[PDB]
C-alpha cells in the first residue's frame, strides 16, 4: 500500500511538473561567459544560472 | 550625455565646478581678478547676479598695466580676504608678467591662482577609493611625477602656491547644435594657424593639433563613444588621426575593452555607427573670402564677434537659451527678414511685454543695418557681389583686369582689406597667374599703400594664396573652371553669391554620388551607401591635390547617427547654414543622420587679413 501511494504521488508530481516551468529572465542577464546571455542561446537552469550552449560544452571538455 | 549628446547639459558642469571652487576658497568677502582674454567666456556662462548670490565674491577686475598704478589705489584698497587671480596657460606656455611684477611690488601675503585644463577622464572617478589605502601603500604618488609643469618658472617670492585646477569642457554658445573650442588665438591676439612670423610654423601647427586632439579625447571619453569609421582629408588630418588613435589605444582604462568585446566584436555587430570626417581649411581657400549674405554673416563681418557671442555697440544679448525671435531669424537670408518681421509684428497686434521689447529691438537693429548697408559708399556692397559672381564663372580678358581693379579703388572709397581679398581671390581662382602682371600689380600696391606692403605680399606669397605660374601641406593646383564641371556649385544656395561651397560638395560626394553621376561618370560602386567609403574616386582627387594620398579611410572596429565633423582652421559661418540644408535634404532622401560641427574658432576674411600683417 505504501509503495502504491508513493508511486501515485510521484506520478502526480511528475504530471504537475510538466509545462509549469514558468522560469523568468531578468532585465539584462549573463553568466560564465560574461559577455551577454542574449547573443547565442538560452541554456538556462534553475537557481538562476545562464549559459551560452558553448561555455558549458567548453567546461565539460 | 550617456550616448545621447545633450549639449546644453555640458554647460552646468563648468559652472558647478567654478562655483564649488570659489565657495571653497574662503568664507569671506572676495575680490576676483580675471585675465582679459578669458573674462568674456566666463561672463557668457555665469551672470553677475548669480555670481554675487552663489559665492560671496563682490568685485571683478582685469589684468592690465593699469593695475600697477592702481596697486596703491585698487589693490591696496578692498582686499577683504585675499586676491584670487585667474589665468589661461593652455597656449603660449608663459604666465603674464603683470602678476609677476605685482607679487614682488605690492608684496601680497597670500597668493592663490586658478588655471584651466581639460577634464582628466583617465582619473576614472578617483579610481574607486584608492583601493583600501592602496592595499598597504602598494601604490603611491609622492615624487612620482615631474616637479612642475609650465609653472616651474614660478619659483620666486613666497611659497603661496595654492593652485586650483578648475576643469573645463566644450559647451555651445552660438547655437544648440554646434559647440565651440577657443584654441585659435593666444593672449596676444595672434592667429594660431596663420601667425605673422614666418620662422616657427611647424611648432605652432604641432601645438594646435595637439590641443585639438586633447579636446576631442576629452569629449569622446566624456560621452563614452566608440569611433568606427574615419575619413581623413589632407596632410595635417592624417597626423591628427594617427595621434588620436595612439592616445586612445594607450590611455584607455579597463572594464571597457571587455565591453569592446561584448559590443561589436567578431562575427557580430549591434548597428551603432559614429563618423569622424576631418578637413583642413588650406584644402579649399576658395570660400573663406566670399561676401556673406545671411543675417548673422552680414552682422558679423561689419561688427566682429568677440570670444563671447555678443557685440560692443549693442547691449542686448544674442544668447539662444532665453529668446526665440533670434532662433528663427539668425540663419535666414537678409531679404526674407522684412516681410517676416512685418507679419510677426502685425499678428501680435490682435493679441508678455518682453516679446514686445524684443521685437522692437530687432526692428530697430534691422532698420539700422539696412540704413548702413546703403549710403555708405553706395553700390559697393552690390558691386563686389557682381564682380565676384563674374570672376567665379570666369570672364577675365587680356589686361582688362587692371582697368577694373583701380575702377573702384578711388572712384568709390574702399578699405585696403576688400581690395587685398579680391586680388587674392583673383590670383587663386585661375590656379595660376602669369609673370607679366605681378610687375604691375605689386608696383601699384607698393605705390598706393606704403613700403611695408612688399613684406605682406612676400609673406603671403608662400602659403598658396598668392602664387606665380613660374611636406607640400596639401595645396590646391587645379583650375576652378574644371571644378565647375565635375561639381555643380554654380547652377538651393544662400549666404554667398549663389555659389555652393567646395567643402559642401566634398562632404556630399562621400554619401551620394548624384552630381558626380551627371558629369564624369559611367559606373559607380554604389548610389546610396550608409557607411562612408572612398573608391574609384582617386584620379579626380589625384590631380586636384597632386598626390593620391590626401584621402585616408580608416576602419577601427574589427568586423540615429552621430557624425563629428571637426574643423581645423576655423568655420566660415556660411558653411553652418548649408550644413542644416544638407542634413534636411539627406533626411528627406532616406539617410537619417545628425551633424555636430566642432570649431576651433570663427574665421572670416577680414579677421584673416589682420592676422597676416
Amino acid at each position: 500500500i505504501n509503495s502504491k501511494n508513493l508511486k501515485v504521488e510521484i506520478n502526480t508530481e511528475i504530471s504537475k511538473f510538466n509545462e509549469i516551468y514558468r522560469i523568468l529572465e531578468p532585465g539584462k542577464s549573463c553568466d560564465e561567459c560574461g559577455k551577454f546571455l542574449q547573443i547565442k542561446k538560452f541554456i538556462v537552469f534553475p537557481c538562476g544560472h545562464c549559459f551560452h550552449w558553448n561555455c558549458i560544452i567548453r567546461v565539460i571538455l | 550625455m550617456n550616448r545621447f549628446w545633450n549639449t546644453k547639459k555640458f554647460s552646468l558642469t563648468n559652472a558647478d565646478g567654478l562655483c564649488a571652487t570659489l565657495n571653497e576658497i574662503s568664507q569671506n568677502d572676495e575680490v576676483l581678478v580675471v585675465q582679459p582674454s578669458v573674462l568674456p567666456v566666463l561672463n557668457s556662462l555665469l551672470t553677475f547676479q548669480d555670481l554675487t548670490q552663489s559665492t560671496p565674491v563682490r568685485k571683478i577686475t582685469l589684468l592690465d598695466d593699469q593695475l600697477s598704478d592702481d596697486l596703491p589705489s585698487a589693490l591696496g584698497s578692498v582686499p577683504q580676504m585675499d586676491l584670487i587671480f585667474l589665468i589661461d596657460v593652455r597656449t603660449s606656455l608663459r604666465l603674464p608678467p603683470q602678476l609677476l611684477d605685482a607679487a614682488q611690488k605690492h608684496n601680497l601675503s597670500s597668493l592663490h591662482i586658478i588655471y584651466c585644463r581639460w577634464k582628466p577622464s583617465f582619473q576614472n572617478t578617483l579610481e574607486d577609493t584608492e583601493q583600501w589605502q592602496k592595499d598597504g601603500f602598494d601604490l603611491n604618488s609622492k615624487k612620482t611625477h615631474f616637479p612642475n609643469v609650465i609653472e616651474s618658472q614660478l619659483k620666486e617670492l613666497s611659497n603661496e602656491y595654492t593652485l586650483y585646477p578648475w576643469d573645463l569642457l566644450p559647451f555651445p554658445q552660438i547655437d544648440e547644435n554646434v559647440l565651440l573650442t577657443h584654441s585659435l588665438y593666444n593672449m596676444e591676439n595672434v592667429n594660431m594657424y596663420y601667425p605673422n612670423l614666418r620662422s616657427l610654423q611647424s611648432a605652432t601647427e604641432s601645438i594646435l593639433v595637439d590641443d585639438m586632439v586633447n579636446s576631442l579625447q576629452s569629449l569622446i571619453f566624456e560621452t563614452n563613444s566608440i569611433i568606427t569609421n574615419v575619413v581623413s582629408i589632407g596632410n595635417l588630418s592624417k597626423r591628427c588621426s594617427h595621434l588620436l588613435k595612439k592616445r586612445i589605444d594607450e590611455h584607455q582604462t579597463e572594464n571597457d575593452l571587455f565591453i569592446k568585446g561584448t559590443l561589436y566584436g567578431e562575427r557580430t555587430n549591434c548597428g551603432l555607427e559614429m563618423d569622424l570626417i576631418i578637413l583642413e581649411r588650406n584644402t579649399d581657400p576658395i570660400t573663406p573670402l566670399l561676401t556673406q549674405l545671411t543675417y548673422a554673416g552680414i552682422l558679423d563681418d561689419l561688427y566682429e564677434f568677440n570670444s563671447g557671442i555678443k557685440i560692443k555697440e549693442k547691449d542686448m544679448n544674442f544668447n539662444y537659451k532665453e529668446d526665440k525671435i533670434w532662433n528663427d531669424l539668425k540663419f535666414l537670408n537678409f531679404g526674407s527678414i522684412g516681410p517676416q518681421l512685418n507679419k510677426l509684428a502685425k499678428e501680435l497686434q490682435t493679441q508678455l511685454q518682453q516679446r514686445q521689447a524684443f521685437l522692437k529691438n530687432h526692428t530697430t537693429l534691422s532698420s539700422d543695418v539696412l540704413k548702413v548697408v546703403e549710403t555708405e559708399e553706395y553700390g559697393s556692397f552690390n558691386k563686389i557681389l557682381e564682380l565676384e559672381l563674374e570672376i567665379l564663372m570666369g570672364n577675365t580678358l587680356n589686361n582688362d583686369i587692371e582697368d577694373i581693379i583701380l575702377e573702384l579703388q578711388y572712384q568709390y572709397e574702399v578699405d585696403q582689406k576688400k581690395i587685398l581679398r579680391l586680388i587674392c581671390l583673383l590670383s587663386l581662382c585661375k590656379n595660376s597667374l602669369r609673370e607679366k602682371d605681378y610687375e604691375y600689380l605689386r608696383t601699384f600696391m607698393i605705390d598706393s599703400w606704403g613700403i611695408e606692403k612688399c613684406f605682406q605680399l612676400e609673406s603671403l606669397a608662400e602659403l598658396g594664396f598668392f602664387t606665380s605660374k613660374t611636406s607640400k601641406s596639401t595645396r590646391l593646383q587645379k583650375e576652378y573652371r574644371y571644378i565647375s564641371q565635375w561639381f555643380n556649385t554654380v547652377p538651393a544656395t544662400f549666404a554667398y553669391s549663389g555659389v555652393v561651397p567646395l567643402t559642401m560638395r566634398l562632404v556630399q560626394m562621400l554619401y551620394d554620388r548624384s552630381i558626380l553621376f551627371h558629369n564624369y561618370s559611367s559606373q559607380q560602386p554604389f548610389i546610396l551607401s550608409r557607411e562612408p567609403r572612398v573608391s574609384q574616386t582617386e584620379d579626380l582627387i589625384e590631380q586636384l591635390y597632386g598626390d593620391s594620398h590626401a584621402i585616408e579611410e580608416s576602419i577601427w572596429v574589427p568586423g540615429e547617427d552621430i557624425a563629428l565633423v571637426v574643423f581645423l582652421g576655423g568655420v566660415t559661418m556660411g558653411e553652418i547654414a548649408i550644413m542644416k540644408h544638407l542634413q534636411k535634404i539627406l533626411g528627406k532622401k532616406g539617410i537619417n543622420k545628425r551633424f555636430i560641427i566642432i570649431a576651433d574658432g570663427l574665421i572670416n576674411g577680414t579677421r584673416i587679413m589682420n592676422s597676416i600683417s
